[PDB]
């Protein structure tokens, strides 16, 4: 199965450069292009170059002096680099792959990589429960608090627990940090017998918890 | 460049319905357009490729026409799942282009939310702050208002609020509302209470707590 991998979020502060790996599977980079395309928050799709097949690179108009992309087709790695970044650099960055080895219908893409640009520390979430209390249905969650930058992935009991499950937009609060919360709902028989979990990655600063919730005493 | 314009920017229709979607090129590009779906928080999915081809793995209900300078994706018999933006991209002319998307809504019956309303933890508390959450549950339409109140004093401008896109299955929103207190301030006070209004509802809903009980 044709997968394209790409490295976590991150904060890139301003005037300095953004480097993202693409880890293919599934094909071999000596047989396709590789390319790149950023979608701005709440925008659509602008694509930013490629690397094919041979090596040949070419790179969109705006970034033809601060781009660079290179790969590594032992380790199935494409490198992409681009210098110089401001405030509205700040976008999801996808590597992708076209049907055709020349072509430009992108069939297969990379999971994303969010780039914040600003001149902040990064800062990771504190976790705090949002307890059941007393139609047979509990809800339960947890607030994720205090970090920066966005994003961060919630999920509960390992990813075992799917149904229910609500994981809202962050808000940005007036401090420049963001929260959010995750909330799910369950049996209200169920508190005293399952537990429930909530797993709280925030990649930008190699932060993970897991949050226990349960019934306040 | 070409400038692909996608119209209309929001398309708002109920399940099982004949649904279509726009991309005007600002010169003609033959019949070199590709569609995307793109579900929140998930990558770009290809449908169909030069105007009308179909993709391995898309299902039937999608389609598209059109040659020149007016294309149509169309979804003949519209599901819940299908909630997403819709882009088009030409290649005809370098660089490849993407049109800004139409976001596809869907329709369905009113429903009330389920309100629940969380006190802070005692973990937070010796951090010197106290969010207090109030959570609407499941609901349609999006509009929805929630008002908080302490001890009777109306809070106005401590708390935030975000609401999750429609749910693929339902199609209903969930709503969060954070009112954010010093530690100090929630101590020196009891009751602590979110009303919500909605369509569904025919009254407004209270949910409260006093702290401490």
């Amino acid at each position: 199965q044709v997968q394209l991998k790409q490295s976590g979020p991150g904060l890139v502060q301003p005037s300095q450069s953004l480097s993202i790996t693409c880890t293919v599977s599934g094909f071999d980079l000596t047989d396709y292009g590789v390319h790149w395309v950023r979608q701005s928050p709440g925008k659509g799709l602008e694509w930013l170059g490629v690397i094919w097949s041979g090596g040949n690179t070419d790179y969109n108009t705006p970034f033809t002096s601060r781009l660079s992309i290179n790969k590594d087709n032992s380790k199935s790695q494409v490198f992409f680099k681009m210098n110089s970044l401001q405030s509205n650099d700040t976008a999801i960055y996808y590597c992708a792959r076209a049907l055709t080895y020349y072509d430009y219908e992108f069939a297969y893409w990379g999971q994303g990589t969010l780039v914040t640009v600003s001149a902040a520390s990064t800062k990771g979430p504190s976790v705090f429960p949002l307890a059941p209390s007393s139609g047979g249905t509990a809800a339960l969650g947890c607030l994720v608090k205090d970090y920066f930058p966005e994003p961060v992935t919630v999920s509960w009991n390992s990813g075992a627990l799917t149904s229910g499950v609500h994981t809202f937009p962050a808000v940005l609060q007036s401090s420049g940090l963001y929260s959010l919360s995750s909330v799910v709902t369950v049996p209200s028989s169920s508190l005293g017998t399952q537990t429930y979990i909530c797993n709280v990655n925030h990649k930008p600063s190699n932060t993970k918890v897991d949050k226990k919730v349960e019934p306040k005493s | 460049d070409i400038l692909l314009t996608q119209s209309p920017v929001i398309l708002s229709v109920s399940p099982g319905e004949r649904v279509s979607f726009s991309c005007r090129a600002s010169q003609s590009i033959g019949t070199n357009i590709h569609w995307y779906q793109q579900r929140t928080n998930g990558s770009p999915r290809l449908l169909i490729k030069y105007a009308d081809e179909s993709i391995d793995g898309i299902p039937s209900r999608f389609s598209g026409s059109g040659s020149g300078t007016d294309f149509t994706l169309s979804i003949n018999s519209v599901e819940s799942e299908d909630i997403a933006d819709y882009y088009c991209q030409q290649n005809n002319n370098w660089p490849t282009t993407f049109g800004a998307g139409t976001k596809l809504e869907l329709k369905r019956t009113v429903a009330a939310p389920s309100v629940f309303i969380f006190p802070p933890s005692d973990e937070q508390l010796k951090s010197g702050t106290a969010s207090v959450v109030c959570l609407l549950n499941n609901f349609y339409p999006r509009e929805a208002k929630v008002q908080w109140k302490v001890d009777n004093a109306l809070q106005s401008g401590n708390s935030q609020e975000s609401v999750t896109e429609q749910d693929s299955k339902d199609s209903t929103y969930s709503l969060s509302s954070t009112l954010t207190l010093s530690k100090a301030d929630y101590e020196k006070h009891k009751v602590y209470a979110c009303e919500v209004t909605h369509q569904g509802l025919s009254s407004p809903v209270t949910k409260s707590f006093n702290r401490g009980e």
